[PDB]
RNA sequence: AAAAUGAAGACAUUUUAACGAGUAAGGAAACGAAAUGGCGUAAGGACAACAAAAGUAGUAAAGAUUUAAAGUAAUUUAGAU
RNA sequence: AUAAACAUACUUUGAAUCGGCCAAGUCUGGUAAGCAGGACUGGCGAUGCGGGAUGAACCGAACGUCGAGAUAAAGUGCCAAA
RNA sequence: GGAAAACUUAAAAGAACUUUGGAAAAAGAGUGAAAAGAGCUUGAAAGAGUAAUAUGUGAACGGAUAAUUUAUAAGAAAAAU
């Protein structure tokens, strides 16, 4: 039959020769370009291969510097690690911080002894599916345009979720308090003085 | 807002008496003066952080930037060696760079 | 697929002494002479063409779109790669007019060959 | 020979030339080179007064030899010359030019001279006997003279 | 250089190793595993839509000015005026 | 003892050349020469590069296009990498 | 003793009337497929003029590396069970 070779095409009404097969015995073919295969979706209960090994100095319930990103200089709670991609699921308390629940990676933190301890968090939720949904996705290629209101709209029906997935910070800010001059450190901002060298300073 | 760099002079490329490479660029960071405190810093990204003044009418930004890294120490005084991902411009000789904190290893 | 072309220069060996005379053209010509500033390879002027600047042999005489070049006049030289379509890639000549280029831009749509000349000669 | 430049609308413009004029470039060049945009009221009224030589012509470029002169303040140059015969064929091409603007219709208080370009001619050769028995060229230096007078208006950019 | 494969693929094949500066001077053409490889100008004999209209050209040749691509290089190809 | 198969032995034809110059834990004539003339060897000639600030010969070291590293001569107050 | 000098177009249809000017000429107008306009096929380089862009302390030009500006330039498919 047809050469490994051949993919017919169409004609619009020009002229052809005479050993090739004309357009009513022609079936067109859709372009392909994907061929690599996507990621599987495994249970939600077991780690990927793919898992980064955390620093000895990291351990839940610990006071992490960020010193990169959106979130740059801020004092955030390590809660646990996201298996599914190996960034660490860290809180920095909404009613203290105003820095959301969010995924970073490992290498953009410092890791404080100011260690939070708080067990009974209840992050039954927070899975890599809660992170998935509300992240704001974009407007595809062909979905018509929607222009600017898309990502209005898209932040407002994901704003529930969010809130109601703050009864993890409900339990974390009551031992803040606990310690005194710690709400005041965790607040502010992160900086470097003068007479502080990065390979001087210990946490 | 808040400080989270130390601002790395640009003395220029590793070169010889009667050569130049500019490969490789190296830096006098602030507060770093022996061979023996820069162990620390080989790794930390570091951005030439420039600004370029533009017209209403075009759509590039007027705050770019050149990031690199630290790649070895040089000299038994502190300075360092860093490799960028465009040569940095003889222009920026003398000039002030950022040495910023991460990958951090604390 | 397309492999990465690696050049290992991208600039022109221009002649010596062509920038300062309008007699002597810019066609590399290698100096003979025996106090030549070139031939001796002099620091700062030692640019000569040696074998070593040789591009790889797989990507040897690639356009950059990743196809060899293959020069075609009529419509039936279409069919001397409508087996090869994705390795030649047409080019119609110079002198083929604007009425047989017709014929062959639309005939390599139908071959599926792609043209490096699809707005040449357009009206 | 044909125009250097066309101008931007040809209902708004004037034209007039000159072909193998017999008056110098090197000093033709200057003179054209000080009433290159000036309006055509005002280029008519200083050709008139380098002839009484009441203002200069500042030779910019062919200045060698040439001598000071006081009303070359301000123009960045210190030498400049009254050339009379090369005013005289360049104001007979201004009065050619502005009867073809009346001849269209066009508003002679607003006509300024946007392009005005010399060009180097066919020279004419001579003979100058000089001494041990030897004949040496005597040359002149025709030059062609192009003029546009287009009407001056306020432009527009949104 | 040595092995392997070899009627036509192709890029003057595949694998391994050693090597590559140079004035005077030498290495003509052909030689399948090629006893160096090629570019350019002009002229002559052939080949150039293989189903009985068979290279390009008034739907714009040669030439000139530039712009891009290929080649390390001699140079080639293409777009526009 | 050690090295030697792209080893060894060559054959035919032929081009260029026979104005040379420098160094020295050497010599001769000369008061002496950046002089004249030699014996053994290396170079410049024919040769760039790193160093001696510059230098045909000195010291390191001989070159296809590159990237990363330890190096050689030699240096680390500034010009100038240390 | 002893040179230089070929070419408008298919055809002269080789501008034909007005305005400016002493005349040559210029601007309209017109012929012609196209001014190819008699210096007449296209028309390079040296040398110039006009426009646009850019630069600067006793030479200029070239090469390596970046920065700024301008130009060229890469796609229509699509996940897991």
């Amino acid at each position: 039959s047809a050469p490994q070779w051949f993919v017919p095409v169409k004609a619009g009404d020009a002229k052809v020769p005479a050993y090739y097969p004309t357009d009513d015995m022609i079936q067109e073919q859709k372009k392909k370009l994907r061929t690599r295969k996507g990621a599987k979706i495994t249970a939600l209960d077991k780690p990927a291969w793919n898992l980064e090994k955390l620093r000895k100095s990291i351990v839940p319930g610990a006071i992490l510097i960020i010193v990169a990103g959106k979130y740059a200089g801020k004092k955030v709670v390590f809660l646990k690690q996201c298996i599914k991609s190996g960034a660490l699921i860290v809180t920095g308390p909404f009613k203290i911080n105003g820095v959301p629940l969010m995924r970073i990676n490992q290498r953009y933190v410092i890791a404080t002894s100011q260690k939070v301890d708080v067990s009974k968090v209840d992050t039954t939720g927070v899975d890599v599916k809660f992170f998935k949904k509300i992240a704001i996705k974009k407007a595809a290629f062909g979905k018509t345009v929607e222009e600017d209101f898309a990502k209005k709209q898209y932040e407002a029906k994901k704003a529930l979720i969010v809130e109601k997935q703050k009864q993890v910070d409900e339990s974390i800010v009551a031992e803040i308090k606990k310690v005194p001059y710690l709400k005041e450190y965790m607040a502010s901002y992160f900086t470097l003085k003068n007479g502080d060298h990065p390979h001087l300073l210990k946490f | 807002k808040c400080r989270l760099h130390v601002n790395a002079v640009f003395m220029g490329f590793q070169r010889a008496q009667r050569n130049q490479y500019p490969n490789v660029a190296l830096l006098q960071i602030s507060g770093v003066n022996t061979k023996e405190d820069t162990p620390f810093y080989i790794g930390k990204r570091v951005a030439y952080v420039y600004k370029v003044n533009v017209k209403k009418g075009s759509n590039k930004p007027a705050i770019r930037a050149i990031f690199g890294k630290i790649v070895a120490p040089h000299g038994n005084h502190g300075v360092v060696k860093a490799r960028f991902l465009h040569n940095l411009p003889p222009k920026a000789m003398g000039q002030n760079l950022k040495v910023f904190l991460y990958p951090s290893n604390i | 697929i397309k492999p990465k072309i690696v050049k290992k220069y991208t600039g022109h060996f221009k002649r010596f002494d062509s920038n300062r005379f309008l007699r002597v053209k810019a066609s590399w010509r290698v100096p003979r002479g025996i106090d030549n500033r070139l031939r001796r390879k002099f620091k700062g002027t030692n640019l000569l063409p040696k074998i070593g600047y040789g591009s790889a042999k797989a990507t040897r005489n690639m356009l950059p779109c990743g196809l060899y070049k293959f020069p075609v006049r009529n419509t039936t030289d279409l069919e001397m790669i409508m087996m090869q379509n994705r390795k030649y890639a047409a080019e119609i000549s110079h002198a083929v007019s604007a009425k047989k280029r017709q014929e062959i831009i639309q005939r390599a749509k139908i071959l599926n060959i792609r043209v490096l000349n699809a707005d040449a000669r357009i009206k | 020979v044909k125009y250097c430049a066309k101008p931007v609308n040809v209902a708004k413009a004037a034209q007039a030339r000159g072909d193998n004029l017999k008056v110098h470039f090197k000093n033709t060049y200057e003179t054209a080179d000080a009433i290159r945009g000036m309006k055509v009221a005002r280029a008519q009224e200083f050709l008139k007064n380098v002839i009484i030589k009441k203002e200069i012509v500042p030779f910019r470029k062919h200045n060698g030899g040439v001598g000071r002169k006081a009303q070359c303040k301000g123009l960045n140059c210190a030498f400049g010359r009254w050339p009379v015969k090369s005013a005289q064929f360049i104001l007979k091409l201004l009065k050619n030019a502005v009867d073809n603007a009346k001849a269209k219709g066009l508003n002679t208080a607003l006509l300024t001279v946007s392009h005005i370009a010399v060009q180097e001619a066919r020279s004419s050769r001579r003979r100058l006997y000089r001494a041990h028995g030897s004949i040496n060229s005597f040359s002149s230096s025709p030059c062609h003279i192009e003029l546009i007078l287009t009407e001056k208006e306020k432009k527009v950019a949104k």
